[PDB]
């Protein structure tokens, strides 16, 4: 998961 | 927004929408090219495909579960790029490509046409 | 294989996929939850989630247009995950956390167990 | 477009  | 991201989430749903394709799994149209029949699923053929897309918005032959394609395409030509909607995977070689870029400009797969063009250029 | 691959292509696919349901095109089943009513392609239902995948590879149940959720479902975490689904993109909120994992351990979407139950863990 |  990563912030976009 | 404030939304987080799964980095292989679209690899991950194509990877199952293939599966679904190879166990012939809610496949909801035949794409008949020559004597060669290729089962799919509307949706993807649309989301890779504006020939697809064009077709299957129409509100007469979007209720079509055979659809033939144009008798100069080539089947293998067309099972390549099949391969390619559902996996991002493409088989160019020497023996191919003319077929591959032909079907491409066809079904209007604008990456296909432009990695052929340039492959093409190279030799 | 000797093949090439366009990164952005499965990226491409579910964009399209997802313009396909703002536009309620070839959509093919409406997942209904308490009031709550949501279209979508029972395709991208199954290769995102546990549940719709036992679910629509199921003899009768492949063939059912409505499909009614357990009535503990909370429609809003049934959205943010429809959303998630479609896009990549998770909307994790301090006051949706409880409701999308609850919702996602249901639909069976392990990856968005396994987010929330970090985040929990770190607050 | 990459080698896989
Ligand atoms: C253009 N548009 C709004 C859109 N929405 C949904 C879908 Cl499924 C779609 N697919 C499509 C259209 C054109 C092209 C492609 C897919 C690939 C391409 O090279 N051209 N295109
Ligand atoms: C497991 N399998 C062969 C498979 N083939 C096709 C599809 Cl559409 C599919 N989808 C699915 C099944 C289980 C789970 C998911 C999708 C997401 C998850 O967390 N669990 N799973
Ligand atoms: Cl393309
Ligand atoms: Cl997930």
């Amino acid at each position: 998961w990563v912030i976009p | 927004d404030s939304c987080i991201q799964f980095t292989r989430h679209a690899s991950d749903v194509l990877l199952n929408l293939n599966r679904l394709r190879s166990r012939d799994i809610l496949t909801d149209v035949v794409i008949v090219v020559s004597r060669e029949q290729f089962r799919a699923h509307k949706t993807v053929l649309m989301a890779c495909s504006g020939l697809f897309y064009s077709i299957f918005t129409d509100q007469l032959k979007c209720n079509l579960s055979v659809i033939n394609l144009d008798p100069e395409i080539n089947p293998e030509g067309f099972c390549i790029l099949l391969d390619f909607m559902y996996t991002s995977r493409l088989n160019l070689r020497e023996g191919n490509i003319m077929a591959v870029m032909a079907t491409a400009m066809y079904l209007q797969m604008e990456h296909v046409v432009d990695t052929c063009r340039k492959f093409i250029k190279a030799s």
